[PDB]
């Protein structure tokens, strides 16, 4: 079960990381953005993926909404994917 | 070691158009972008524009008229800005800086003075200045050297390539029928000359040409 | 796009005092607010970043403050390197953007001024110019007045001064008057003078020379 | 499994679009609701779909969150259903 | 509601120059400021959207920039077609509202 | 191709009530809203309401009293703005606008003039307007046409039915005693005429009557 797990825990750091990385890169240009700098982009990238997203940070571009619907969707899924392997384990 | 190297100046004719450069060398990521700011005589700086050579992407201040366009070149580490169809008001001092996507410019350029006249480049004539003949001198003596009939700004004077820096002036440039004239001051204890060698030397960037001047005693 | 508010645009502080420079936003951008220094000639030089975080290669006078709207650079013991313009930047919400700026300025000691006078080279005659230079050096206020007599008379064609900026090395200030005329105008004339009024000494500072 | 889930992100897409177009159409005639234009009622229901909901835009009349209610369920089934047969097949 | 203020309510301007019409919302409304012409007699023309987003069929002499509640529509090099009223729109919160207008004056 | 068609004119009588209209054409989507802007003279827009066609729903500003009634007619593509129980404030110019649901309004109509009066309508005399014998001639030469005698508001003056465009002012008509008057004038080169015939075209919606005068010289 730390196959299904593992593997899932991988795509997720790749997503977390090449998404904090395209929402910069998408944001910036749009006038009032504040996901234009990395680290900050990182933190929300991840609030993100485990889909708390407090509101502090989010997109306003489209391509930017559409590096955040692939980050949630590879967060529910990766998320929902260790957590059955988890649970079968036990 | 510099980390951005900007070509001193650069003369353009209204509605000319130049392409200036940034080169640089260090630390290298691709979460870094390169920004631009202009900062005319007197004023304060204005941010123009931005981009990611580890990508190509650029975007541009909205409130300013857009007479830039932004290119880099990742082999050769260098960010290219090109400024279109010039006028009075595009005369200034632009400055490139690396910003690791965190936010602040860490690092910047020394800036390409820009001059958009019709004028004609003209080197700088070195004249000494030594005391005349009937100077009393005391525990100090001062000693300068002449710089005119240059165009356009800018020009870097040094003492002794530099070696003589503590007790140097260099008063601003004054315009007068397209020739700008400028003067430095060096002073050093009345006893080191002329004995030790005192030397002013000149560069001017839009003519490429740096030039030495010995200041000895009036025959 | 956010606003940087930089006032007052000049600050006039003793050496070794404390001065703090303020720098208000159109709107809370958290601690996204970063200082430079920019010398006299010299490009921008980072401070403090992120609003109160420190920067290697910067005096521990140098410090930062406030949170939202309201920022503040400070300095503990000002000092005569310490005379430039200082710029704060955001990087909140996009574009970043900059102040207007705030120049510090020192008040030390008047100074009475260093003349020197100069005759035209010969390098330079050699090519039909004479330009007689004369040096009004590290005086203090700035405020400064100086004359040309040739033979003993008054003289204003051909006179181009030159002020600097407050000078980072002592907080003080120079001039440089030029009088330029053609090697003729020049080679008629046996002495010329320069003359410097200055607030630390009611009767004129004189320089002059003759030609022979 | 192709088929369990498959079928969901049918659904799921469904709603998404008829969400918001009845956002808009019951948001507008409110004052101060700020989700009446189809592009971001879009991404409204995405983020809220995916049960993110930044909190950058939200319904505030009745018939507005009862496009709400069914845009989230529907959300956490489809997306649940997904992870279900997505985990399964691993 | 929001509120658009489109102040001075006259611009004058001398031919070639560049002119800039204000407008400020009574609140934040990010960049949903849309811009139209209207000449003497004329209908409105769409002629920015978005604050700054551009439009097929309008001189590249239009601009415009600004978010949240100031924004400004730019016109380099002005001329006697651009002698019309001026005026804001938004999209940001229901329902849409308008500017009091700016004529320009050459 | 025209998209938004308004009826350029409609008169009523105060205590009496309109239903405007606006025929689409071009697209047409789902997701279209149609306005309605109010716009007295002198002053500028006033948003009215809105309707989703593909839908049926309206929703009306409540700032201002609601005295319209928004309905659509799918197949002809046609909106229909009611406004009942009028008086001299709802007197102005209405254009209707395709939304695209995105917010801002691309196409507008031509708007209809309306006014709110127990005048009656009188459709315009159209004199013509040929310098006076004596009038020596230059390089140029104008010649015009007077309406008077119209109620109410507007009228459309071309010249040559249009196509001759250049050099032409139509003057704001002016009221006296229910009746309006304006002059529209038009300037060409003296050869030009009369040899090459010029007519000004003059429309006025509110009494479907578009007349034709030839403008020769006098006797
Ligand atoms: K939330």
């Amino acid at each position: 079960q730390w196959r299904a797990a593992g593997a899932a825990t991988v795509l997720l750091v790749i997503v977390l990381l090449a998404g904090s990385y395209l929402a910069v890169l998408a944001e910036r240009g749009a006038p009032g953005a504040q996901l234009i700098t990395y680290p900050r982009a990182l933190w929300w990238s991840v609030e993100t993926a485990t889909t708390v997203g407090y509101g502090d940070l989010y997109p306003v571009t489209l391509w930017g909404r559409c590096v955040a619907v692939v980050v949630m969707v590879a967060g529910i899924t990766s998320f929902g994917l260790v957590t059955a392997a988890l649970a079968t384990w036990f | 070691q510099v980390q951005l190297q900007q070509p001193g100046a650069e003369l353009v004719k209204p509605g000319a158009s130049v392409k200036l450069s940034c080169k640089a060398s260090g630390y290298t990521f691709t979460s870094d972008w390169i920004h631009w700011v202009k900062q005319r005589p007197g004023h304060g700086l204005e941010w123009i524009g931005e981009i990611i050579p580890s990508y190509g992407r650029a975007n541009y201040n909205e409130k300013i008229q857009k007479k830039a366009t932004l290119t880099a070149d990742k082999s050769s580490s260098t960010a290219f800005m090109q400024l279109s169809s010039l006028t009075s008001e595009d005369s200034a001092v632009y400055y490139c800086a690396r910003e690791r996507g965190d936010g602040y410019f860490a690092v910047w350029g020394a800036g390409t003075t820009v001059t958009v006249s019709s004028a004609k480049t003209t080197p700088p004539s070195v004249y000494p200045l030594a005391p005349g003949s009937a100077a009393q001198t005391n525990s100090m003596v001062t000693l300068g050297c002449l710089v005119k009939g240059y165009f356009p700004e800018p020009v870097t004077v040094t003492w002794n390539s530099g070696s003589l820096s503590s007790g140097v002036h260099t008063f601003p440039a004054v315009l007068q029928s397209d020739l700008y004239t400028l003067s430095s001051s060096v002073t050093v204890p009345s006893s080191s000359w002329p004995s030790e060698t005192v030397t002013c030397n000149v560069a001017h960037p839009a003519s490429s040409t740096k030039v030495d001047k010995k200041i000895v005693p009036r025959d | 796009d956010i606003l940087l508010t930089q006032s007052p645009a000049i600050l006039s502080v003793s050496p070794g005092e404390r001065v703090s420079f303020s720098c208000r936003a159109s709107q809370s951008i958290g601690t996204d607010i970063h200082w430079y220094q920019q010398r006299t000639n010299g490009s921008p030089r980072l401070l403090i970043k992120y609003a109160s975080e420190s920067i290697s290669g910067i005096p521990s006078r140098f410090s930062g403050s406030g949170s939202g709207t309201d920022f503040t650079l400070s300095i503990n013991s000002v000092e005569s390197e310490d005379i430039a313009n200082y710029y704060c930047q955001q990087s909140n919400r996009w574009p970043f953007t900059f102040g207007s700026g705030t120049k510090l300025e020192i008040k030390r000691a008047d100074a009475a001024p260093t003349v020197s006078i100069f005759p035209p080279s010969s390098e330079q005659l050699t090519s039909g110019g004479a330009s007689v230079v004369c040096f009004l050096n590290n005086f203090y206020p700035k405020d400064i007045n100086v004359k040309w007599k040739i033979d003993g008379s008054e003289r204003q064609n051909g006179v181009l001064n030159s002020w600097t900026d407050q000078d980072s090395k002592d907080s003080t200030y120079s001039m440089s008057s030029t009088l330029t005329l053609t090697k003729d105008e020049y080679e008629r004339h046996n002495s010329y003078t320069c003359e410097a009024t200055h607030k630390t000494s009611t009767s004129p500072i004189v320089k002059s020379f003759n030609r022979n």
